[PDB]
RNA sequence: CUUUAAUGUUUGAUGUUCUAACGUUGACCCGUAAUCCGGGUUGCGGACAGUGUCUGGUGGGUAGUUUGACUGGGCGGUCUCCUCCUAAAGAGUAACGGAGGAGCACGAAGGUUGGCUAAUCCUGGUCGGACAUCAGGAGGUUAGUGCAAUGGCAUAAGCCAGCUUGACUGCGAGCGUGACGGCGCGAGCAGGUGCGAAAGCAGGUCAUAGUGAUCCGGUGGUUCUGAAUGGAAGGGCCAUC
RNA sequence: AAUCCUUGUCGGGUAAGUUCCGACUGCACGAAUGGCGUAAUGAUGGCCAGGCUGUCUCCACCCGAGACUCAGUGAAAUUGAACUCGCUGUGAGAUGCAGUGUACCCGCGGCAAGACGGAAAGACCCCGUAACCUUACUAUAGCUUGACACUGAACAU
RNA sequence: GUUUAUUAAAAACACAGCACUGUGCAAACACGAAAGUGGACGUAUACGGUGUGACGCCUCCCGGUGCCGGAAGGUUAAUU
RNA sequence: GUAACGGGGCUAAACCAUGCACCGAAGCUGCGGCAGCGACGCUUAUGCGUUGUUGGGUAGGGGAGCGUUCUGUAAGCCUG
RNA sequence: AGGACCGAACCGACUAAUGAAAAAUUAGCGGAUGACUUGUGGCUGGGGGUGAAAGGCCAAUCAAACCGGGAGAUAGCU
RNA sequence: UUUUGUAUAAUGGGUCAGCGACUUAUAUUCUGUAGCAAGGUUAACCGAAUAGGGGAGCCGAAGGGAAACCGAGUCUUAACU
RNA sequence: CCAUAGGUUAAUGAGGCGAACCGGGGGAACUGAAACAUCUAAGUACCCCGAGGAAAAGAAAUCAACCGAGAUUCCCCCAG
């Protein structure tokens, strides 16, 4: 389970966030994938944030 | 709950939930309890007096259930609109 | 003396207007990013108890 | 010895047979592969499950160049 | 700001001396006919020692316990999940029966649109050779599938390329499957997306392994709650560790 | 050897010695949980010889005490009930079943093959989620560290 | 010499002797919540602990675990 | 201890084939009796004509009773 | 002189065969001026004592005495 | 008695007589039965009193939601075919 | 030195026993948790001190909730 994992935090400002899993050595940079805000209820960009 | 030593049912499951202590001091009334009172007005404190609610008792609805015949003066409690409207249709007052 | 009730049995159920019990599910508490959303969507609901234990689930809960 | 191990039989095979009428939705056959193929009103599920998309008959038949079995709903 | 010197004052610790706490299992006196005890005088020691509370270490000296099951008892081996056979042509089916795998991987190795078709062999061809790359043919999946096996797969599920995030959020008729906990399949509906001219397809990946109940907490959001009242803490609910 | 292989091999002792004594690949001696010697001592272990013998070849006789009989007194363990034989089978080792054989009823003295005889809810073995006896876990008396208290005064660095 | 009173008297224990180690006296240690008592009315030619065990000839490794000594650095409680 | 037909014994009283008799169980039938459960129909004292059928039973479930002591009924009734 | 020798009492208990005896008998056996034996009284108390050490002994009881109490401990066993 | 299975040579009983083991209390559920019935029922206590009073309370007549809250609906969800 | 300690008299009280109940000082384990250590058993058993016919407690630096109650003790509910 080197495959560590991560929580793509919503650009929409709400609190809202995805999580998912990353390979942090073959891909070091950040993931940014255009989901779907529901709170918002639109389509948002969200970017990769730490999973804590 | 003992299952052997398999974990039983209630432990498998979660807890949930909340108690709240203000559940505890509201009531409910049926329409049928609105006759059980005397002089054809409904406070809190009527209905504690007509030992219909009870006495630690803050808060509390008129329901629905039932029915109601004579006119009401409903006052300083809550009504759904069912009752409400049966209350209107007994020809009774209701106040907030 | 009174029949005590089984505290946690308390917490955990909820009895239902036909005497049944609702309970919410199991694993939809941590380990959730590797499940599926579709599961932990239907997970959230609460749920009957089934026919099979609902008779342990009464004698820990006599006063229901 | 190595040789302890099994897995959980997975219980798949044909649920409703020919001429078994069913309700949309209803399962027809669990398998591996496509050893059924999904006719008309069966759907195809992701682990390769034919279901019934509507409320009929099942239907049995042979089809096809290839010969496949073909799993449709005979309407009702 | 880097760096010090001056005047004024302020804790921390370090030994030297003291004598008044404290010690005396030194001496003498008295209670006293008394190697106890106390009081007195005195010497020595002396703020140490030693006692209390808190605190780290050590502590089988002593105590309470634990130290799995299967098993043609111990030793050895095994314990969850996936594939095949045993399994008697629905399902299911045992053995310390026979054979192998899993405890993941992938922001593409997913989605969609467009395109393509394998192994191996033969003949010819610079270095080049059994085995690179290039021609002509035979072959017809004997190949490929991210990894075991099975079942699948050309309408490809196999191989290339373009654009992308449906690896969506709320739900869900109806089924399958379990003692249950649960697990699984799912058309359709709402919202909002991507590919496509469109019909359509997309709620991860050809499928079946890649996993852990509850409690206790942790993080973010949420006025749901908030023990006189307003707040807060804590709790609940949603997401997640 | 207070060494598996092993009755190691060689020598002595015996007609014949897995033991004993003397010598020569330490499974797995070894130096104060002492090594190797050692006069004396030992109800100490092992081996050999002289003497002695009923230990034995191989038992015989005799003397007493019981056993036996008479009179008096008078227990015990055990006990489902018994009209309580052999054999071969059966049923997992038969007085009691089948077939068959044998056998008039009842004592007394003797023996001990069986009644899976009596005696003790097996001591071995296993099981079950007791007791005593280390670098298992958790504690802890004790020992020990510092901090504050009882505990003060100067002086210097 | 002693020993399993009642299946073991021995090669077991003890022994004189040897060695190590502690202990400066209010000794170490031991019994005692303590007071106190033993040690001992003794004082290192003494007392305690451990091993070995008359007498004779004798008797490499400090890495491990203990103990002893050291305290430069690292880490480290209460406290603040 | 015969001891590998249960024995006697058997040349069929063995084996094969065909046939007709009989024996043979707590099976079936016959006669008598009891009880359970259903049907219908009485006309009732809530059961009766009947009419089918059933009635082996451990764990265990359900149903209905006997008897004992004591309290009432009972200062009753029986009893030198 | 002697934890010297032989050997009665006295103390023990190596071999042997055999209820009067809940450990004895007879025949033999060891020590027998010593680390001996014995009378009377005293002290040590139960996770405690004592132990020339065997887990021995502590009232016919000992890998934790006996009496009473918690106590009808608990017993998925018979 | 225990067992898959006992004449068993597996357990127990020498015999008789006497005694010897599913109770009681309080809660809870279901069944029957009786009472009353959208109501039912009192507890302590008072009352020399099994009466009567005593309705403090409890159960029921409404549920849904974690909860606020709503209420024959409610929760879910922005909203539900 | 005065004093004090001490000493001799005199008066008053106590001491010891006793069933349970009561207040205080100490305080287990078996057991349950299907093991076991937090927890339970249980402040129980037990030991000790003291008291009375009763004891203890007791006259709000208490509750409550913006309304109010009005010392302690005991019983029924609240409520498993």
């Amino acid at each position: 389970g080197i495959r560590e994992k991560i929580k793509l935090v919503s650009s929409a400002g709400t609190g809202h966030f995805y999580t998912t899993t990353k390979n942090k050595r073959t891909k070091p940079e950040k993931l940014e994938l255009k989901k779907f805000d529901p709170v918002v209820r639109q389509h948002v960009i969200y970017k990769e944030a730490k999973i804590k | 709950g003992f299952e052997g030593g398999q974990m039983p049912l209630y432990r498998r499951l979660p807890k949930f939930g909340f108690t709240s202590r203000k559940a505890a001091i509201t009531a409910e009334i049926r329409l049928s309890d609105l006759a059980k009172v005397e002089g054809g007005v409904v406070d809190l404190n009527t209905l504690k007096a007509a030992n219909i609610i009870g006495i630690q008792i803050e808060f509390a609805k008129v329901i629905l259930a039932g029915e109601v015949t004579t006119p009401v003066t409903v006052r300083g409690l809550r009504v759904t609109k069912g009752a409400r409207a049966a209350i209107e249709a007994a020809g009774g007052k209701i106040e907030e | 003396p009174k029949i005590k009730t089984v505290r946690g049995a308390a917490k955990r159920f909820k009895k239902t207007g036909k005497g049944g019990f609702k309970h919410k599910h199991a694993n939809l508490r941590h380990i959730l990013t590797k499940k599926a959303t579709k599961r932990k969507r239907h997970l959230r609901p609460k749920a009957m108890v089934s026919k099979g234990d609902l008779g342990l689930v009464i004698a820990c809960l006599p006063y229901a | 010895t190595r040789n302890g191990r099994d897995s959980e039989a997975k219980r798949l095979g044909v649920k409703r047979f020919g001429g078994e009428s069913v309700l949309a939705g209803s399962i027809i056959v669990r398998q591996r592969g496509t050893k059924f193929h999904a006719g008309a009103n069966v759907g195809c599920g992701r682990d390769h499950t034919l279901f019934a998309k509507a409320d009929g008959k099942v239907k049995f038949e042979v089809k096809g160049p290839k010969n496949r079995k073909f799993i449709s709903i005979e309407a009702e």
